C-alpha cells in the first residue's frame, strides 16, 4: 500500500482480489498522437507514412525531381495555462529538410547540383497536452473518436419489404479509403449491375468489357466448360459425374455396353456412382438438346468465311446444318442451372447492346461527367487514371488486410493499384451468394468496423494539405528552369495551415468541450459518436445498428448512451476497451492452457476471438489451477451455452471489464433495473462542482485511476518531501533522485483558483498534504474542484427518508431541511464572460473613455478613475463593464464648435456614447480582469498594473529559484572543502569566477527571453483593438426550483422547502435532510436506491461510533482494533486488510479524516449481497430492518408502521431556474416581420406552435387565439394602439391586417405570381 | 417592392419544374425536356434519336416558352380541343358541350393568360424582409437572402452588355443556361444542384424553402409566436393552496402585469405622473407589493406544458399569493395534463381586457372544467399519494388497539384520533345521519347503523348529506375513488 | 432463445444477464422517444381532417 | 484552397464570368471548381499555379488578386508581426530614402519611405502605399521604424 492513501481508506469489497493492472485511462488519445506526431524509422502511420508515398515528386516532363527523407520540428511560441488565459491558437513551427534533384536531357538516372537544403517554415500546426487536450482561441475544444462501415468486401441482405412484393434483394459494397465507391447489384431479371457512386444502374460486363475482357475474353476466364463433339458424323459429350445434380433427366442418355438412366426420372445418389465406378468421360447425345442450349465461343467457316455463330447467341437447325458441315471438332456451350450455377453473367452480356471495349469505355464518362463531350485520349486516360494509379488511389493497409480476408485467399498483400484477377473474384463471389449458397453477411459485427482516433483523423487532414500545394510545386517545377533558390519562396505558410484549421476549426467534430466535472471531462475523451464527415445521415438511420450486437461483449458500454434525435447512436467505450495492430477493438481474456487459468493475459479481435470459448466473468477457482464449477457458463458463438471445463480457450478476467467508467461508478446496477442505469450516466456528465466537496461514503473503487489520470487534480510526478505549501503554489523537494545536469531536484506546482470553464462554472484547485510531509512518485498533492483526497466528490452525502408529507413530495418531488442550506453544503459559482469592443476605423480610434457621459446622479462615485471598473466589484442593476467613448458627430467647424470644447472639456469634438453594460437582471461580484490590447497602439494604466505585477512575479520566482538553487549546490561544495582543508590558486580563482560570471548570463538571457514574451503576445487578429472583458461572478444559492437527483435515476424538482424546526427528529434527536417520495420505486425500478441507502446508514453508522472514541478523547489501541476487525470482517470477501502495523502517527491522522462516515467500496457486476449490509449494520449498531419508528418533529407523534430512512448521496445538476425561467413584457422585435425575437438574448418571446393554437380553438376562445397572434404578436402597431386602449379602461378591438401575413403575399410577388388586395 | 431588372430572357421554376406541370399542361410537353432543352429513358432517346435520322435541327432556350403563348389563348380551347377526337368519333363532342356550359356559367370567376407563366421582369422582395444576420455585432456577414439577388443583378447586365459588345451563342446561350441557373435557384430550391455548397448558408434559402422550408408558412403567419406579457416556468407541488387557485412566484408577476400596475400608480394619486414612478420601479419597492395584492384577485392566469393535445392543455387558474420562486400549483389537474413533475416546462399566457377575461373564468379552468369531454368518466382522478392515502386509512385492519367500542357520529373520529384507539381498527358501528332524494324532492329518509371500518367512519361525517355512505366505504375504492 | 433468466432483482445476479435486457432497453427507450413525432403528426393529421 | 479576386462594382459580376468565359479558351480540366459571385469583392475557389493568373494579366485593368500579395493569394498575416520582429532587430536615424516602417494610426500594417525628416517639429513624413499608389503622411519617429 502506498502514501495519501493512509488519510481515507475505503473498504475494499467485492468477490474478486485485488491484483490487475489499470490502463492509463486517458491513453487512446495520448497514444494515438504521439504515433501520429512521431519520428518514425519505417514506414508507419502518422506522419512518415503521409510523406513516403506522398513526396518523391517531379515536373510535368521537366525531369525537375524532389526527393525526400526526414523533417525537423520546433520550440513552442507560447505555454498551456497562459494562453488559455490568452486567447491564442495551441501551434509550432516547422522546418523541413528539402534536397532538390534535377536529370540531364537524355541521360538516366543523375543528379547535378542540387544548391542548398535551404527549408521553409511549414506554416502553424496544433498539439496535445499532457492533460490530453486541444485548445482553440483561449478555449478547450476536444475531437471525438468515430466508427463507421469499413472499408473491405461485404454483403448484405435487404429482404422481403425492400421490394415490397414479395422479394429478396443481394447487393455489394466496395468500400475504399479514398476515390470513388463501387456498388456491384442484382435486378429481377437474373442480371449483373454497377452503380459508381451511387449513381444510375449500368451492367457489371461494360466492366469487364472495360477491362482487358471482349466478348471472347469476358467468358474465357469464368469457371468451365460443355465440350460438345462432332466424331464419326454423329454428336456426343465430354461428360463428368459433377455437373448432373439437382436435375431431371430429359432423354435416354447410354454409354460403355450399359443402359443407365431413361426418361422421365430424376437423378439420385445411386445413378451418380455408376458414373464414377464404371469410368463416364466420353458419351453420345442427341439433336434436340442442342436445339434450345447457348453456343460459348465464336466460330468462323473455314470454306466460305462467315460467322458461324456470335458469342452467347441461341442455336437454329438450318444453322446446325451449316456449322457442322464446315467442319468443327470442338463445339462449346453454357451450362445455366438455375439452382446451382445461375444464369448471371450469360444473360447479362445478351442484353447489352456492344461487345467491344471501346463503347464501353466510350459510355463510363460520359454517364461519369454528363452534358460535356468524349475524346479518345480522355478515355484512355481517366480509366488507368481513375483505378490504375498509386497516386488517385490507394486502398492502403488494414483495407486489402479485410479484403483478402473475405476472398479466401493465401496472400494478405498484393499490388498497390487494383489488379486483373481480384475484381472477377470479387464479382463471383457476390453471385454466390445470390444464387443461394451459404449465410448472409453482417456489419452488426464489430469485426466489420474501424477505429479511427484524432490523430487517424489528423491523418486524413494531413495529406490534402500535401496535395492542394503539389499542384502549386509540379506547376512552378515544370515552368522554372532557373535554380535562384527553391525550397525558400517556392513554398507558402499559407495553404498547410489553413487547411488544417478548417477541420479543427469548422467541424462536428472539433467542439466546445463539456468542462463541469473531472467525470465529464475524462469521457468526452473516451466517446464515439457516428455521425460526422464521411459516414452517417439523417437518412438512413432509424431502426437497427443503434441497438446493441453479440460482438460489442466488453469494447463499447451499452449505458453511457445520450438521449434526444440519436439515442443509441452515440456510445461510450469500456473502462477496459484497447486498439489493435490492426486498428480495431479487442478484449483481454486469460489464457486458459488446458486446465490452467494463467496470470498473463493476450488480446484478440472481434474476429479472432469467435472461434474460442469466451467465458463470463463470475465464476470459482481451485488452488493449483484447475476449475471448481462442473458446468460453468460460457460464450463463443455469440449466445450463452454450457461447456467442459478443460475445452475452455480463455476466461474473463475481471468484472468491471462491460461497463465503462461513469457506468462503474453507480453503486448496485446489478440490482437496480437497466432501464434506470442509462439516464443516470448520461446526466451524471452534467453536474455542478460545489465550493466544498463531500464525497461519496458508499464509493466503488474506480475513484482513484479516474481523479489521477484525469490531468485535473494536481499529479505528482516525482518522489520527495514538501517544502513550502502556500494556497498559491506548493513546492517540494525531491532529495531521492536529483536531476540529469545539477541544481538538485524540486518540484512545483502552480495552483489553478477561481477559474472559468466552458459551462459557465468555476474551477478551484486546494491543498491537501500538510506544511512539511513526504510525497512519493504518484500521490495527489492538491484536490481539484469538486475532488476529495484522491476521491470524486461530485455532488454530496445527504439524510434521505421515504416517505409522503402531505404530498411536498406529490409527483417524484422534494422536501429540503433547512440545515442543508444552513451547513453552506451545495454552494456554486456561475461564472460568465462579459466582453466588448469599441475600435475598427479610418479616421480615428475609440478613446479608453477616461471620463464616461453622461446621464444620472449617482454612477461617478461607483467606478474607477481610469476607465475599468475597480478590483472586485458588486454589480447590481444596469451599469458599465468597460468603456464607452465613440468618435461618430460630422456636424460643422463654426463658431459653435470653438463653443462646444469645454462643456465637453474633452477629446477634439463633441462626441461620446457607449459601448457595452451590464444586462439587466443580472448582478455579481468581480474578481480578476485580464486586458488584451493591440500591439502598435497603447494601453491603459490597468494594463500596465497587471502585467507590472506579473514582471515582479516573474523576476521574483526566478530569484527565489536562484535563492535554494545557488544555495543547495554552493554549500554542498563549501562543506567538502572544510572537510579536505599561488599562480594556480589564482588560476582556479579566475576559472571558477568566470564560470560564476558564465551562470550570471544564464538567467538574464533567460529572462530576457521571457521578457520578450509578455509584452508581444498582445495581437490576437487584424481589426481588433481592444479586447477587455469583465469578469463577472455570480454565486447562485440553494433555491426552490434547482435540479436535484439520486444516482440511480431519481429525477425530480424541489417543491418548497420547510423549516427546521417543522422537520422531524429521529431517536437521537438527528433530522433528515433531504425527503423524496416513495412513489416513482416500483413504477419504473431501483433496487440499488434501497441498498446504497441502507449501506449509507450501515458505514455511517459505523461512523458515528468510531468518533466517539475520540470525542471522549479515549483513543490508544481500542480504535485500531474497532478499525481492524471492521476491515477483517463484512461477511466473507477477500481483499481483506486490517490495520496491521500502524504504530501511531499513520492511525492518527487515518481517523482524523475517516470520522462521520466510513466509506464502502461496492462493486459494481459484484454488487453486494444482504449478508454484507446487515454485518456492518451489526458492527454498526443498527435494525436489520433498516426501520425505526421515529417521533416527528412537528407534531411529535409516531408513525403506525416503520419509516425506512437512508442516505441517497443527492447531487446536483447544471440546468438551473434561470436558464429555464424566463418572463418579458414588452420592447424589442425581431427584424424580418413586426414579431419578437427567438430566444435566450433580446426579448422573451416563448413560442405556442401548431399543438397549442388547435388547442387554443377547441377551447371555444376567439379572442385569446386573437389576443396572441394579431393583436399582440404579429402587430407591433396593434400593440401600441392597445397600449393606447388598456390602461384607462376603454376596451373594444380593431385589427385591420396581420402584417406577417403579407410576408405571404410578399414572398409570392417576388417568386412571379400576382397578389393585389383587390374589390 | 424595390427592383425590377428586366432579363433579355425569362425563367420562372413553378411553372417550369413541379410534380402536376402547368407549362407542361398549355403547350403538351413534358418537364424533362423543359428541364434540358432552354416517356422513355435518356439512352433510350439518344438511340431513337440515332435511328430516326435527320430531323433533329436543334431547339432553342428560354424564348421557347416565352414566345410560345404570343398565339396561346384561354377561352378558345372549347372550339378545337375535341376536333381532333370528332375526327375518331364520337364522345367528346357533347365534353366541349359540357364544358361550354361550364363557361357560360360564369362569368363571376375565370382562367387567366398563360403568358403569366414566364417572368420578363423577375420580382424581389423588400428591403426590411431580408436584414443581415450579424456575426459578432457590426461586422455585417453576407446574409442567408441577397447572395442569390445579387446574381439577378448580376445576370442582366453580362447580357446586356455583350450583347452590346458582340459576343458568341457560345458566350450567349451559356449565359440564358446561367440565366436560369440561378433564377431557378431564386424562387425555387429543390429537385437540383446549385449555389454554395455549406460556408454560411446550409441550404441555400429561396422563396420556395422560405414558404417551405419544413411544412408550410404556419411559423411566421399562423402562428404569430411569442407574444407580448409572456412567460416560462418550472415546477413544485403545492398542498395548501386550493384546485381553484394558482401559486405564482415573487418576481416573474411584476414584470409580466405592468401596464395595469403603472395605470394605477398614475390616474389614482400614488406616483405623481407616469414617470417619477420609473425611478421607484427601478429599485423595487415594498409598497408596490401591496397595491398588486388587489388585482391578482380579479385577474386570472392560463398555463401549459411544453407539449400540450388535448382540451386539458390550456386549464387556467386564479392566482393567489405566494412569496416563493418555484410555481405551485393542484395536485389533480396534473394527471389531466399527464406529467410526474421531473423537468416538464409550465408556460404563461396573458388574461387582459374585459372581453378577454369573460371567456377565462367562464369557458376553461379548473374552476370550470371536470368531467370528462371525450369519455363518460372523471378526468379528475388521482394518482401516488392521494389514492394511497385514503385506503392506507380505508381498510379491513388487523385487530389495532380497540376490539369495539361504539361511538354516536361527532364523537367517532376523535377518540380514534385521541389515544389508544388507532384510526384504521376494522369495525365499528355509527348513528349515521344519511339523506337520499327520493321521489323527486331534497333531502329525505333517515338515520341508520352500518358496519364499517374506522378512518372509513372518520371520514363519513365531513359528508354533505348525499351519497350511498358506508355502503360504498365497504369494499374498496380501487377503481371506485374515481367512480 | 431456447432459455430464459432464473433470478431476482432483489438478490444479487450475474455479468451476462443485463446484456439481453439492455438489447430491449434500447428499444424502449427509442419506443418512447420516435412516438413523440408519430403521434405529433396523427394528432395534427386527424385534426388537419377535420 | 480560395482566392479572392478583386474586380470593380458594375462590372464586378462580370469578371466574375469573364473567368469562366476565359476559362473555355484556355481549356484543359481542374483548378477552377465552384465561382461564388458574393458581390468589390469576388472570391474564387483555385489552387495555387502560373495558369489563370497570365490570363487576369491578358484582361485587365480595373482590379487583380486580394490576399497578401497579388502573385500569390491568399495569407493573412500582413506588418505587425513585422513589427514585433523589428523589435530584436533593434533607430532613431532618419534621412531622407531610407525606409521607415509605421505602425501606428490608420496607417498601421504598412511600410513606407520618410520623404521628409524634420527635427525641430520632431515628426517623419512618411510615404505609405496604398491603392497602387503612394501618401505622404507625417508619423512621429515612434509611430514609424527604420527597416
Amino acid at each position: 500500500y502506498s502514501y495519501t492513501e493512509k488519510k481515507r481508506i475505503r473498504k475494499d469489497f467485492g468477490k474478486r482480489p485485488q491484483v490487475l493492472d489499470v490502463p492509463y485511462l486517458l491513453s487512446i488519445q495520448l497514444d494515438s498522437f504521439q504515433k501520429f506526431i512521431e519520428q518514425d524509422p519505417e514506414g508507419q502511420y502518422g506522419l512518415e507514412a503521409a510523406f513516403r508515398s506522398v513526396f518523391p515528386i517531379q515536373s510535368y516532363s521537366g525531369n525537375s525531381e524532389l526527393q525526400y527523407v526526414s523533417y525537423r520540428l520546433g520550440e513552442p511560441v507560447f505555454d498551456v495555462q497562459e494562453c488559455q488565459i490568452r486567447g491564442v491558437t495551441y501551434s509550432a513551427p516547422l522546418r523541413v529538410k528539402l534536397r532538390l534533384v534535377i536529370y540531364e536531357r537524355e541521360a538516366p538516372e543523375g543528379t547535378v547540383k542540387d544548391i542548398k537544403e535551404q527549408e521553409v517554415y511549414m506554416g502553424e500546426i496544433p498539439l496535445m497536452t499532457d492533460n490530453g487536450t486541444f485548445v482553440i482561441n483561449g478555449t478547450e475544444r476536444v475531437i471525438v473518436s468515430q466508427l463507421h462501415r469499413s472499408p473491405g468486401v461485404f454483403f448484405d441482405s435487404d429482404k422481403g419489404k425492400t421490394h415490397s412484393s414479395g422479394k429478396v434483394l443481394y447487393n455489394a459494397r466496395i468500400i475504399p479509403y479514398r476515390g470513388s465507391w463501387l456498388d456491384f447489384e442484382f435486378d429481377p431479371k437474373d442480371n449483373l449491375f454497377v452503380r459508381i457512386d451511387r449513381r444510375r444502374k449500368l451492367p457489371a460486363t461494360i466492366i469487364l468489357r472495360a477491362l482487358n475482357y471482349t466478348t471472347e475474353q469476358i467468358l474465357d476466364l469464368f469457371f468451365e466448360k460443355v465440350i460438345f463433339e462432332i466424331r464419326d458424323n454423329k454428336l456426343q459429350m465430354e461428360l463428368v459425374p459433377e455437373r448432373l445434380r439437382g436435375e431431371t433427366a430429359s432423354f435416354d442418355i447410354e454409354a460403355n455396353g450399359k443402359v443407365y438412366v431413361e426418361k422421365g426420372r430424376r437423378i439420385t445418389a445411386r445413378h451418380i456412382r455408376q458414373l464414377e465406378k464404371d469410368d463416364v468421360k466420353l458419351i453420345e447425345v442427341p439433336v434436340e438438346y442442342i436445339a434450345g442450349k447457348v453456343v460459348a465461343k465464336d466460330y468462323i467457316d473455314e470454306s466460305t468465311g462467315e460467322l458461324i455463330c456470335a458469342a452467347n447467341m441461341e442455336l437454329s437447325l438450318d444453322l446446325l446444318a451449316k456449322l457442322s458441315q464446315s467442319g468443327h471438332k470442338r463445339i462449346e456451350t453454357l451450362f445455366t442451372n438455375d439452382l446451382d450455377h445461375g444464369p448471371y453473367i450469360s444473360e447479362t452480356l445478351r442484353v447489352d447492346p456492344t461487345n467491344d471495349r471501346l463503347s464501353a469505355l466510350v459510355e463510363i464518362y460520359r454517364m461519369m461527367r454528363p452534358g460535356e463531350p468524349p475524346t479518345r485520349e480522355a478515355a484512355e486516360s481517366l480509366f488507368e487514371n481513375l483505378f490504375f494509379s498509386e497516386d488517385r488511389y490507394d486502398l492502403s493497409a488494414v483495407g486489402r488486410m479485410k479484403f483478402n480476408r473475405s476472398l479466401l485467399r493465401e496472400e494478405i498483400e498484393g499490388s498497390g493499384i487494383l489488379s486483373k484477377d481480384d475484381i472477377i473474384d470479387v464479382m463471383k463471389k457476390l453471385i454466390d451468394i445470390r444464387n443461394g449458397k451459404g449465410e448472409v453477411d453482417d456489419i452488426d459485427h464489430l469485426g466489420n468496423r474501424r477505429i479511427r482516433s484524432v490523430g487517424e483523423m489528423a491523418e486524413n487532414q494531413f495529406r490534402v494539405g500535401l496535395v492542394r500545394v503539389e499542384r502549386a510545386v509540379k506547376e512552378r517545377l515544370s515552368l522554372g528552369d532557373l535554380d535562384t533558390l527553391m525550397p525558400q519562396d517556392m513554398i507558402n505558410a499559407k495553404p498547410i495551415s489553413a487547411a488544417v484549421k478548417e477541420f479543427f476549426g469548422s467541424s462536428q467534430l472539433s467542439q466546445f468541450m463539456d468542462q463541469n466535472n473531472p467525470l465529464s471531462e475524462i469521457t468526452h475523451k473516451r466517446r464515439i459518436s457516428a455521425l460526422g464527415p464521411g459516414g452517417l445521415t439523417r437518412e438512413r438511420a432509424g431502426f437497427e445498428v443503434r441497438d446493441v450486437h453479440p460482438t460489442h461483449y466488453g469494447r463499447v458500454c451499452p449505458i453511457e448512451t445520450p438521449e434526444g434525435p440519436n439515442i443509441g447512436l452515440i456510445n461510450s467505450l469500456s473502462v477496459y476497451a484497447q486498439t489493435n495492430e490492426y486498428g480495431f477493438l479487442e478484449t483481454p481474456y486469460r489464457k486458459v492452457t488446458d486446465g490452467v487459468v494463467t496470470d498473463e493475459i493476450h488480446y484478440l479481435s472481434a474476429i479472432e476471438e469467435g472461434n474460442y470459448v469466451i467465458a463470463q466473468a463470475n465464476s470459482n477457482l481451485d488452488e493449483e489451477g484447475h476449475f471448481v464449477e462442473d458446468l460453468v457458463t460460457c460464450r463463443s458463438k455469440g449466445e450463452s451455452s454450457l461447456f467442459s471445463r478443460d475445452q475452455v480457450d480463455y476466461m474473463d478476467v475481471s468484472t468491471q471489464q462491460v461497463v465503462s467508467v461513469g457506468a462503474s461508478l453507480i453503486p448496485f446496477l446489478e440490482h437496480d433495473d437497466a432501464n434506470r442505469a442509462l439516464m443516470g450516466a448520461n446526466m451524471q456528465r452534467q453536474a455542478v462542482p460545489t465550493l466544498r466537496a463531500d464525497k461519496p461514503l458508499v464509493g466503488t473503487g474506480m475513484e482513484r485511476a479516474v481523479a489521477v489520470d484525469s490531468g485535473v487534480t494536481a499529479v505528482a510526478k516525482r518522489g520527495g518531501v514538501v517544502q513550502y505549501v502556500d494556497a498559491s503554489r506548493i513546492v517540494i523537494k525531491v532529495n531521492e533522485d536529483e536531476m540529469y545536469p545539477g541544481e538538485a531536484g524540486i518540484d512545483i506546482y502552480n495552483l489553478t483558483k477561481y477559474t472559468r470553464s466552458n459551462q459557465n462554472t468555476c474551477i478551484n484547485q486546494m491543498p491537501c498534504v500538510s506544511l512539511g510531509e513526504p510525497v512519493e512518485r504518484g500521490d495527489v498533492l492538491a484536490d481539484g474542484p469538486s475532488t476529495d483526497l484522491g476521491e470524486l466528490a461530485l455532488g454530496q452525502n445527504m439524510r434521505v427518508a421515504f416517505m409522503p408529507w402531505n404530498g411536498y413530495n406529490f409527483e417524484d418531488s422534494i422536501l429540503v431541511s433547512e440545515r442543508v442550506v444552513q451547513e453552506d453544503r451545495f454552494t456554486t459559482i456561475h461564472i460568465q464572460e462579459l466582453a466588448c469592443v469599441s475600435r475598427d476605423t479610418k479616421l480615428g480610434p475609440e478613446e479608453i473613455t477616461a471620463d464616461i457621459p453622461n446621464v444620472g446622479e449617482a454612477a461617478l462615485s461607483k467606478l474607477d478613475e481610469s476607465g475599468i471598473v475597480y478590483i472586485g466589484a458588486e454589480v447590481t442593476g444596469g451599469d458599465i463593464l468597460v468603456g464607452k467613448v465613440t468618435p461618430k458627430g460630422e456636424t460643422q467647424l463654426t463658431p459653435e464648435e470653438k463653443l462646444l470644447r469645454a462643456i465637453f472639456g474633452e477629446k477634439a469634438s463633441d462626441v461620446k456614447d457607449s459601448s457595452l453594460r451590464v444586462p439587466n437582471g443580472v448582478s455579481g461580484t468581480v474578481i480578476d480582469v485580464q486586458v488584451f490590447t493591440r500591439d502598435g497602439v497603447e494601453k491603459d494604466k490597468r494594463a500596465l498594473e497587471i502585467e507590472e505585477m506579473q514582471l515582479k512575479q516573474a523576476k521574483k520566482d526566478l530569484s527565489e529559484e536562484l535563492q535554494i538553487l545557488e544555495a543547495g549546490l554552493f554549500s554542498r561544495i563549501r562543506a567538502v572543502l572544510v572537510a579536505g582543508g599561488d599562480e594556480e590558486k589564482q588560476n582556479q580563482l579566475e576559472q571558477l569566477a568566470e564560470q560564476y560570471d558564465e551562470l550570471k548570463h544564464e538567467f538574464e538571457k533567460k529572462l530576457e527571453a521571457k521578457r520578450r514574451k509578455i509584452t508581444q503576445g498582445d495581437d490576437l487578429a487584424p481589426g481588433v483593438l481592444k479586447i477587455v472583458k469583465v469578469y463577472l461572478a455570480v454565486k447562485r444559492r440553494i433555491q426552490p426550483g434547482d435540479k436535484m437527483a439520486g444516482r440511480h435515476g431519481n429525477k425530480g424538482v424541489i417543491s418548497k422547502i420547510n423549516p427546521i424546526e417543522d422537520m422531524p427528529y429521529d431517536e437521537n434527536g438527528t433530522p433528515v435532510d433531504i425527503v423524496l417520495n416513495p412513489l416513482g420505486v416500483p413504477s419504473r425500478m431501483n433496487i440499488g436506491q434501497i441498498l446504497e441507502t441502507h449501506l449509507g446508514m450501515a458505514a455511517k453508522g459505523i461512523g458515528d461510533k468510531i468518533n466517539a472514541m475520540l470525542k471522549q478523547q479515549q483513543e490508544v489501541a481500542k480504535l485500531r482494533e474497532f478499525i481492524q476487525r471492521a476491515y477483517d470482517l463484512g461477511a466473507d470477501v477477500r481483499q481483506k486488510v486490517d490495520l496491521s502495523t500502524f504504530s501511531d502517527e499513520e492511525v492518527m491522522r487515518l481517523a482524523e479524516n475517516l470520522r462521520k462516515g466510513m466509506p464502502i467500496a461496492t462493486p459494481v457486476f459484484d454488487g453486494a449481497k444482504e449478508a454484507e449490509i446487515k454485518e456492518l449494520l451489526k458492527l454498526g449498531d443498527l435494525p436489520t430492518s433498516g426501520q425505526i419508528r421515529l417521533y416527528d418533529g412537528r407534531t411529535g407523534e409516531q408513525f403506525e408502521r416503520p419509516v425506512t430512512v437512508g442516505y441517497m448521496y443527492m447531487l446536483k445538476l447544471n440546468h438551473l431556474v434561470d436558464d429555464k425561467m424566463h418572463a418579458r413584457s414588452t420592447g424589442s422585435y425581431s427584424l424580418v416581420t413586426q414579431q419578437p425575437l427567438g430566444g435566450k438574448a433580446q426579448f422573451g418571446g416563448q413560442r405556442f406552435g401548431e399543438m397549442e393554437v388547435w388547442a387554443l380553438e377547441a377551447y371555444g376562445a376567439a379572442y385569446t387565439l386573437q389576443e396572441m397572434l394579431t393583436v399582440k404578436s404579429d402587430d407591433v402597431n396593434g400593440r401600441t394602439k392597445m397600449y393606447k386602449n388598456i390602461v384607462d379602461g376603454n376596451h373594444q378591438m380593431e385589427p385591420g391586417m396581420p402584417e406577417s401575413f403579407n410576408v405571404l403575399l410578399k414572398e409570392i410577388r417576388s417568386l412571379g405570381i400576382n397578389i393585389e388586395l383587390e374589390d | 417592392m424595390g427592383h425590377i431588372e428586366l432579363a433579355s430572357p425569362t425563367a420562372h421554376i413553378w411553372f417550369l419544374k413541379s410534380l402536376p406541370s402547368r407549362i407542361g399542361l398549355l403547350l403538351d410537353m413534358p418537364l424533362r425536356d423543359i428541364e434540358r432543352v432552354l416517356i422513355l429513358t435518356e439512352e433510350q432517346y439518344l438511340d431513337a434519336l440515332e435511328e430516326f435520322g435527320d430531323e433533329f435541327d436543334a431547339k432553342m432556350g428560354a424564348e421557347a416558352i416565352q414566345a410560345l403563348l404570343k398565339s396561346m389563348d384561354l377561352e378558345q380551347e372549347c372550339e378545337q380541343l375535341r376536333e381532333e377526337l370528332n375526327e375518331t368519333n364520337s364522345e367528346t363532342k357533347r365534353k366541349k358541350l359540357t364544358k361550354r356550359i361550364k363557361l357560360l356559367e360564369a362569368f363571376v370567376q375565370s382562367g387567366n393568360k398563360p403568358e403569366w407563366m414566364i417572368l420578363t421582369v423577375l420580382p424581389v422582395l423588400p428591403p426590411d424582409l431580408r436584414p443581415l444576420v450579424p456575426l459578432d455585432g457590426g461586422r455585417f456577414a453576407t446574409s442567408d437572402l441577397n447572395d442569390l439577388y445579387r446574381r439577378v443583378i448580376n445576370r442582366n447586365n453580362r447580357l446586356k452588355r455583350l450583347l452590346d459588345l458582340a459576343a458568341p451563342d457560345i458566350i450567349v446561350r451559356n449565359e440564358k443556361r446561367m440565366l436560369q441557373e440561378a433564377v431557378d435557384a431564386l424562387l425555387d430550391n429543390g429537385r437540383r444542384g446549385r449555389a454554395i455548397t455549406g460556408s454560411n448558408k446550409r441550404p441555400l434559402k429561396s422563396l420556395a424553402d422560405m414558404i417551405k422550408g419544413k411544412q408550410g408558412r404556419f411559423r411566421q403567419n399562423l402562428l404569430g409566436k411569442r407574444v407580448d406579457y409572456s412567460g416560462r416556468s418550472v415546477i413544485t407541488v403545492g398542498p395548501y393552496l386550493r384546485l381553484h387557485q394558482c401559486g405564482l412566484p415573487k418576481k416573474m408577476a411584476l414584470e409580466l402585469f405592468k401596464p395595469f400596475i403603472y395605470g394605477k400608480l398614475e390616474l389614482r394619486g400614488l406616483a405623481t405622473t407616469i414617470k417619477a414612478a420609473k425611478k421607484m420601479v427601478e429599485r423595487e419597492e415594498a409598497v408596490v407589493w401591496d397595491i398588486l395584492d388587489e388585482v391578482i384577485r380579479e385577474h386570472p392566469v392560463l398555463l401549459n406544458r411544453a407539449p400540450t393535445l388535448h382540451r386539458l392543455g390550456i386549464q387556467a387558474f386564479e392566482p393567489v399569493l405566494i412569496e416563493g420562486k418555484a410555481i405551485q400549483l393542484h395536485p389533480l389537474v396534473c394527471a389531466a395534463y399527464n406529467a410526474d413533475f421531473d423537468g416538464d416546462q409550465m408556460a404563461v399566457h396573458v388574461p387582459l381586457t374585459l372581453e378577454a377575461q369573460l371567456e377565462a373564468r367562464a369557458l376553461m379552468m379548473s374552476t370550470n372544467n371536470i368531467l370528462s369531454p371525450a369519455n363518460g368518466e372523471p378526468i379528475i382522478v388521482p394518482s401516488q399519494d392521494v389514492v394511497l392515502g385514503l385506503y392506507y386509512m380505508t381498510r379491513d385492519c388487523v385487530n389495532a388497539k380497540g376490539e369495539g367500542m361504539v361511538l354516536t357520529g361527532p364523537k367517532e373520529a376523535e377518540r380514534l384520533y385521541r389515544s389508544g384507539l388507532a384510526s384504521l381498527h376494522a369495525r365499528v358501528k355509527v348513528r349515521i345521519t344519511e339523506y337520499e332524494k327520493d321521489a323527486n324532492g331534497e333531502l329525505v329518509a333517515k338515520t341508520s347503523l352500518k358496519d364499517t371500518t374506522v378512518g372509513r367512519a372518520i371520514l363519513w361525517m365531513i359528508v354533505p348529506k348525499g351519497l350511498p355512505y358506508s355502503i360504498v366505504n365497504q369494499a374498496l375504492g380501487k377503481k371506485a375513488i374515481s367512480k | 432463445i431456447e432459455t430464459p433468466i432464473t433470478a431476482n432483482f432483489r438478490e444479487g445476479l450475474n455479468v451476462l444477464q443485463y446484456f439481453i435486457s439492455t438489447h430491449g432497453a434500447r428499444k424502449g427507450l427509442a419506443d418512447t422517444a420516435l412516438k413523440t413525432a408519430n403521434s405529433g403528426y396523427l394528432t395534427r393529421r386527424l385534426v388537419d381532417v377535420a | 484552397r480560395w482566392y479572392v479576386v478583386q474586380a470593380f462594382s458594375g462590372f464586378e459580376g462580370r469578371v466574375a464570368t469573364s473567368l469562366r468565359e476565359h476559362i473555355k479558351l484556355h481549356n484543359m480540366e481542374d483548378l477552377f471548381g465552384e465561382v461564388m459571385v458574393p458581390t468589390g469583392y469576388v472570391l474564387v475557389q483555385m489552387v495555387m499555379n502560373d495558369a489563370s493568373w497570365h490570363l487576369v494579366r491578358s484582361v485587365p485593368r480595373v482590379m487583380g488578386f486580394i490576399g497578401g500579395t497579388s502573385d500569390r493569394p491568399a495569407p493573412i498575416s500582413d506588418k505587425e508581426v513585422d513589427a514585433i520582429m523589428n523589435r530584436l532587430q533593434q533607430k532613431t536615424l532618419f534621412e531622407p530614402g531610407e525606409m521607415v516602417r509605421v505602425n501606428d494610426g490608420p496607417f498601421a500594417d504598412f511600410n513606407g519611405v520618410v520623404e521628409e525628416v524634420d527635427y525641430e517639429k520632431s515628426r517623419l513624413k512618411v510615404s505609405v502605399s496604398i491603392f497602387g499608389r503612394a501618401t505622404p503622411v507625417e508619423l512621429d519617429f515612434s509611430q514609424v521604424e527604420k527597416a
